[PDB]
């Protein structure tokens, strides 16, 4: 559990760096209601598919810069 | 640039087109690493690419606005630009070269090195480490 929380927080550390907000607005669809009422514990005990899609968008789009991007790709590979 | 996005948020100016290339194109998978960045923008990379495009004047302007502290270089950029681009001052060129060797050569941000080396013709042994990406 502690490691898992570490991972979620790590992703968020990533997101803070930049252009997270714009993607969020554009991305959210029908699933969106579920997304918005997601608690931290929900991430702690993960809801894997949505994050994977979002992360993919972070990488596909320009937002992630340099080293960050490499890290998600690593992440998707490792736990995705 | 001519294909979706934002459509870039701002005007179609050449500078912004290059910012887009640098930002959207592959400088970031999901952004990061070893550039000098102010307000979300790699200035040196920008100058390098603008220069690459042939937009020397714009590159010069970027440097002017830059917030940097190698400022002597700033001087040497502008006159390189002013002339036929073979900026040959009977004066300083020598001085620029020494600084490159001592300070810049063993260190720095790849793009910064590129700009110095290319503009200066600083070190004739030739090749730019990190950012030669195409033939």
């Amino acid at each position: 559990l502690v490691r898992k929380s570490y991972q979620a927080l790590a992703l968020w550390k990533l997101l803070c760096e930049h252009q997270f907000t714009i993607i969020v607005a554009e991305l959210q669809k029908e699933l969106q209601e579920q997304l918005k009422i997601t608690t931290f514990k929900d991430l702690v005990i993960r809801d894997k598919e949505l994050t994977g899609a979002l992360i993919a968008s972070l990488i596909n789009c320009y937002i992630r810069d340099n080293a960050a991007v490499d890290g998600i790709s690593l992440h998707l590979q490792d736990i995705c | 640039v001519f294909g979706n996005l934002h459509q870039l948020g701002g005007v179609p100016g050449t500078y912004q087109l290059v910012r887009s290339f640098l930002n959207i194109k592959l400088p970031a998978p999901l952004p990061g690493l070893q550039d000098g960045e102010v307000e979300g923008h790699p200035v040196w990379a920008l100058i390098y690419y603008c220069m690459r495009c042939g937009d020397l004047l714009a590159a010069s302007q970027v440097v002017n606005r830059a917030q940097h502290q190698l400022g002597e270089f700033k001087t040497w950029f502008q006159e390189y630009m002013n002339s036929k681009d073979r900026r040959l001052s009977p004066a300083t060129e020598n001085k620029l070269r020494l600084h490159y060797r001592r300070a810049l050569r063993n260190n720095t941000d790849p793009y910064k090195r590129a700009v110095y080396c290319i503009i200066g013709r600083c070190d004739v042994t030739d090749n730019q480490s990190e950012v030669a990406d195409k033939t």
